[PDB]
């Protein structure tokens, strides 16, 4: 081998090399100090995270109204105990609440007889309700009771004086919050005179017990003025109204309805539903159901769905079902009155194993709404659409962005996406992925151009693109 | 025996439990599958360690895989293994540890949005330069700081285990129930299990280093197998308990969406005192880097002792007796690789090459057993252990090439490129006056620049 001797190296490295090492050592130390300084400078001048808004429990999923327990299960099982076996199914839908009932004792149009503190024995006993809460609580399915004083009569608030009715509601509240309910709902507040004062009082009491209790109000008015006239005093009140009841099959009109309603109220939390106690199918055709369900989940708010909506159940398309409380179809034998009148597409059993079924669309959408940060509390920005299109972006801070395009028309169009209508941090990209489409025939997970995109009639596309 | 046991535990344990859980979870798809992967890795590392111990007690020569492979196969395979050591596992491991140190430091500052890449890379490089200078400065200081680093890492692990025990005592085991533990959010394909195993085997890396020091204990034959039996299952249990504590602390998405598991664990479970423990994990990463530098220098000494590597990589300083050229070379190599990719890809790459080298050496042991049965071996192992290791290694490698082919392919390319340089360096022994003149000129320039001499 070849090397320099220890004594030879000492002689060689003595005269001038010592200065070189000190200069290199000083230079390397100086570079390290500046390198650390640069990182701290970059760290200080770096964009900061946005604070989370600390969402409540009625923010991370839909609500699943249950108008009548008798028709939810059918004959021989219309009881709270029988309902306890359905919570596995509901948790598959991943709803975050049930507007159960109403179940208070009410024979017919009798103010004195009507007692909101006692459960009617037909629906079960108090122990059954308590057992229902624990199973629901263990499954994180918060139960919301309904407290409409008159549900078997024509008028929901009686034709007599309403002051005693108000006291009954307040007495029911303090009792039922003691029981352990996680909210309340009152329907048809049009017939209630000076309803703004009562709503403020009830919301005051409900929020007084805890900060995780909500009050839900429902009225059939379809114009923006009375809705605002009811929300001017109260700001933390979920109000379900027939505001979107009329469809018109026009994307521009729906775009106006949603944008104006948000603009009038600012950006407060809302609840998106087509009525108070009616299903989607009462106002829409068969081909629009897969379209509206995509719109309701992706909009900023808490979607409210009636029972039998995930399957698109209809009462006018199948005889023997009253329009108020259609019988839920659980299987081919769920309607024994008219055998052979039901199919496999109209039952939940026949749609759980079908990827293209309506229920499958519900389950994947409900999953995305319940977990993604953009859909939970992201900002909603809607830009210019086509002649009958409707599109918006769901962005939140640095998290993944979402884009949804809906074609309410019956004629194939093009995207026509226009820039200069989004903030600099939410600018659309040239290429974006594709999560799901309302109809089969599209390649999921395939990045798709955003300038030559074309819309099939009655089609809604959900697309995702991360920060740009 | 107990002192050797502590040596094995200290060498095996390291800042791998702070990087593994996210990668293991992202592929397993469920808590129970992740725990099964952890325990399977903890058993397979025990099997490999036992077989390596048999090999080491068979040949009293020291040097680890390098020496054993040079003995059984020859010069070509030994130099290929040394090439893989100097090029892949040491630099990638150092880069990974530095990157996780930077991530763990910067995560509290930015809890939800990812920190800028430039700041993280700069911080990692600064930590690396500080460690290289510290190791070049002295040796007694270096080992004292290494001991306190080990103290910090064991303190961090003990606090994590204690907090997990306190939380499980009070009754927070919602995720651990079989209804929620086996809540698969994605069907795991065989490649996903293979990649999860590769990610989770990074925590056990370094269990081979006991063979690197085979020449410095008394009565290795008696204590060594018992040392493995006491040590490695204890390490597996410790990792299992740490994963259990992490899972009681969070939820699948609540943990996967985190760039640093331990800091979020501290900030959501420990409370206001959380600030202390990320410092502990950073100190653990410091210790990992220091130990890796020590093993690197010892490996270079062993490599230049035989003569495939140039002699300049084993020279010590005249005063401080430290091999600064190798340290600078590796610092440059890791600084180069760091500014390329991410922790996930680097972990997959280094774990795959780790397993390839382990399988190659184990096959060498099998070949030695078949060819030469007559030599005195103090301990004898039943053939089921090596055949099981061979079949698992084969399945793992085929799964690795099939699932994610780029990293394994490029690693194979780089190790294969070590053959022509070996042939032109060692197998080509008639170098002309030009090559010898260039070699001696570089030698003298290195001597006069670094002020280092050949060890006596
Ligand atoms: C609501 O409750 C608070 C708490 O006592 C009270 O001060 C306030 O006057 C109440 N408002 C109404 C409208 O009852
Ligand atoms: C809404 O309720 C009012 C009150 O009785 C009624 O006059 C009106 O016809 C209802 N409209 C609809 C669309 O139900
Ligand atoms: C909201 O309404 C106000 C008042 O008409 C108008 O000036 C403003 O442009 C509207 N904003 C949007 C986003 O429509
Ligand atoms: C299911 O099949 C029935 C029978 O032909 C049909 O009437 C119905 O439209 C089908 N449903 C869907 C969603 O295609």
């Amino acid at each position: 081998t070849g090397l320099s001797k220890e004594e030879l190296l000492k002689v060689a490295g003595s005269p001038g090399w010592v200065r070189t090492r000190w200069a290199l050592l000083l230079l390397f130390w100086l570079g390290w100090l500046g390198m650390l300084a640069g990182a701290v400078v970059i760290i200080v001048r770096a964009p900061r995270c946005r604070e989370l808004p600390a969402q409540k429990w009625w923010h991370t999923g839909a609500l699943y109204r249950i108008g009548d327990l008798q028709a939810f299960q059918g004959h021989g099982a219309g009881n709270l105990a029988g309902l306890k076996g359905r919570l596995d199914y509901l948790s598959s839908l991943k709803v975050k609440g049930l507007v159960l009932g109403p179940i208070h004792k009410n024979q017919k149009d009798d103010v004195a007889q009507t007692d909101l503190l006692q459960i009617d024995p037909n629906f079960g006993s108090k122990e059954d309700f308590d057992s229902l809460l624990q199973s629901a609580k263990k499954k994180s399915i918060r139960v919301i009771l309904d407290l409409t004083p008159n549900y078997r009569g024509e008028n929901s608030w009686f034709s007599t004086q309403v002051d005693t009715v108000a006291t009954k509601v307040k007495d029911a509240l303090e009792f039922w919050l003691q029981a352990g309910v996680d909210g309340f709902q009152v329907r048809d507040i049009e017939n209630l005179k000076d309803a703004s004062s009562f709503l403020a009082e009830w919301q005051n009491i409900t929020k007084g017990f805890s900060e995780d209790r909500l009050l839900i109000a429902g009225t059939n008015s379809s114009d923006l003025q009375q809705i605002l006239s009811l929300l001017e005093s109260n700001k933390d009140l979920l109000l379900t109204s027939s505001y979107l009841s009329d469809s018109g099959s026009t994307g521009e009109h729906t775009k106006s309805l949603v944008t104006q309603y948000l603009n009038a109220t600012g950006n407060r939390w809302c609840s998106w539903s087509l009525s108070q106690a009616r299903l989607l199918t009462s106002f829409l055709p068969a081909q629009l159901l897969r379209l509206y369900q995509l719109m309701l989940f992706t909009l900023p708010g808490t979607p409210v769905f009636s029972y039998g909506d995930e399957i698109g159940l209809d009462a006018a398309a199948l005889p023997g079902q009253p329009m108020e409380a259609p019988v839920m179809l659980w299987d081919e034998s769920s309607f024994p009155d008219i055998p052979g009148a039901v199919s496999a597409n109209m039952t939940v059993k026949g749609q759980s194993e079908d990827p293209g079924s309506l229920l499958s669309l519900f389950r994947r959408l409900s999953d995305q709404r319940s977990k993604e940060r953009s859909l939970l509390h992201g900002d909603f920005h809607a830009f210019s659409a086509g002649p009958g299109l409707f599109s918006y972006i769901r962005h939140w801070d640095q998290n993944e962005r979402f884009l949804v395009v809906l074609n309410f028309g019956d004629v194939g169009l093009s995207a026509g996406l226009q820039a200069s209508d989004l903030p600099a941090s939410a600018s659309l990209p040239a290429k974006a992925d594709l999560l799901l489409s309302t109809q089969p025939g599209r390649e999921e997970g395939s990045p798709l151009e955003l300038e030559r995109l074309k819309l099939e009639p009655h089609e809604g596309l959900l697309l995702r693109f991360p920060y740009a | 025996l107990l002192s050797a046991c502590t040596i094995i535990i200290g060498n095996i344990i390291g800042s791998g439990i702070f990087i593994s859980p996210k990668g293991v979870l992202e592929h397993s798809g469920s808590v129970g599958l992740a725990l099964f992967v952890w325990v399977l890795g903890g058993g397979v590392t025990a099997l490999g360690s036992l077989c390596y111990a048999e090999l080491g007690v068979a040949i009293p020569k020291s040097g680890g895989d390098y020496a054993y492979v040079t003995e059984i196969f020859g010069g070509l395979a030994g130099f290929l293994l040394l090439w893989s050591a100097v090029l892949i596992m040491y630099p990638t491991s150092l880069a990974v540890i530095s990157m996780t140190f930077s991530n763990y430091v910067l995560q509290p500052v930015f809890p939800n949005c990812i920190p800028p890449t430039t700041a993280s890379r700069v911080l990692s490089m600064a930590c690396l330069m500080l460690l290289t200078w510290v190791n070049s400065s002295s040796v007694r200081w270096a080992t004292r700081i290494q001991d306190m680093f080990t103290g910090g890492k064991l303190l961090a692990l003990s606090l994590i285990i204690g907090v997990g025990l306190l939380q499980i005592f009070q009754g927070h085991f919602e995720e651990l129930r079989p209804s929620n533990a086996f809540a698969f959010w994605m069907t795991p394909s065989v490649g996903h299990l293979a990649l999860a195993f590769l990610q989770g085997s990074f925590a056990f890396s370094g269990w081979n280093f006991l063979n690197y020091v085979t020449e410095e204990m008394v009565d290795a034959r008696k204590n060594l197998p018992r040392a493995i039996f006491i040590s490695i299952p204890l390490v597996t249990f410790v990792y299992t308990f740490t994963n259990i504590a992490y899972f009681t602390a969070m939820s699948p998405q609540e943990l996967l969406s985190s760039n640093a598991v331990a800091v979020t664990f501290g900030e959501k479970l420990l409370g206001y005192f959380s600030w202390v423990m990320p410092v502990s994990v950073a100190l653990s990463t410091f210790g990992g880097i220091n130990g890796y530098l020590f093993t690197y220098s010892r490996l270079c000494f062993s490599g230049a002792r035989e003569g495939h590597l140039p002699s300049l990589l084993a020279m010590i300083h005249v005063r401080h007796c430290t091999p600064i050229p190798a340290l600078l070379v590796c610092c440059g190599a890791t600084a180069v690789i760091m500014l390329v990719g991410d922790t996930y890809t680097l972990i997959n790459y280094v774990s795959f090459i780790n397993y390839l080298c382990y399988g190659v050496t184990i096959l060498g042991l099998l070949l030695l057993r078949w060819r030469r049965p007559a030599l005195h071996r103090p301990i004898k192992v039943n053939l089921l252990i090596p055949v099981a290791y061979l079949v698992f290694w084969a399945f793992l490698l085929v799964f690795s090439f099939i699932s994610e082919p780029m990293v394994c392919g490029v690693g194979v390319i780089i190790i294969l490129t070590g053959v022509p340089i070996f042939f032109l360096g060692v197998f080509w022994r008639s170098k002309p006056k030009c090559v010898h003149r260039l070699t001696e000129s570089m030698t003298h320039w290195g001597q006069e620049l670094c002020f280092v001499v050949y060890p006596q």
